[PDB]
């Protein structure tokens, strides 16, 4: 806590998984709206 | 205008090209972020406060 | 000046087999030589 | 009308929500203020 902030120590997790690859960039555009709506959640600071 | 976009942490649009997805750091990333069969992706979320 | 990792350990969270993980993974960091002003914590929920 | 019980509720909305749209961006730190006529009578309303 001198350093990083409280919230860095007890960060959470999610998955979404699905039934084919998502190495395409098709499915990178829908990742990445994913997580724009996870950080636009009140109270959420970032989403790695 | 790249420059102000890059500066300013702009997120309103997002597109990776396929050529990327060759690179040595993304294929790093792609398997720390996704599944060996790449069906799922995680998230890492931090709170306020 | 600081950095963290996360480390998964053997057995949940409250039961004597994480209780024993947490303890090896504290002697595994802190037995090391480490550089001159440079001192390492473990932390988190399983060790609270 | 801007000076009813709908329009002093709004107060704490624009907070939140300019909070919310510096987040994530090199504004983080900004501090920010509010006044005006709404503000005011939600102030008093308060006290009162």
């Amino acid at each position: 806590f001198r350093h990083f902030s409280q919230a860095k120590m007890n960060p959470d997790l999610m998955m979404v998984e699905t039934d084919r690859d998502l190495r395409n960039p098709a499915d990178f555009l829908v990742i990445d709206k994913i997580a724009k709506a996870l950080k636009n959640v009140h109270g959420i600071a970032q989403v790695q | 205008m790249s420059q102000a976009f890059d500066a300013a942490k702009n997120d309103d649009s997002f597109y990776l090209p396929p050529e990327a997805f060759e690179t040595d750091d993304f294929q790093r990333g792609m398997k720390l972020f996704m599944s060996p069969d790449g069906h799922a992706v995680r998230f890492t979320i931090i709170h306020q406060g | 000046k600081a950095a963290y990792v996360q480390v998964y350990i053997a057995g949940d969270q409250g039961e004597s087999l994480a209780n024993e993980s947490v303890e090896a993974v504290r002697k595994i960091a802190t037995e090391r030589e480490t550089p001159s002003g440079v001192k390492a914590y473990v932390t988190g929920a399983a060790a609270t | 009308d801007p000076l009813t019980e709908e329009g002093t509720a709004r107060m704490d909305e624009l907070k939140v929500a300019a909070a919310d749209a510096i987040k994530g961006t090199p504004f983080e730190g900004a501090r920010i203020y509010l006044g005006g006529s709404a503000a005011t009578y939600n102030d008093m309303q308060i006290g009162a």
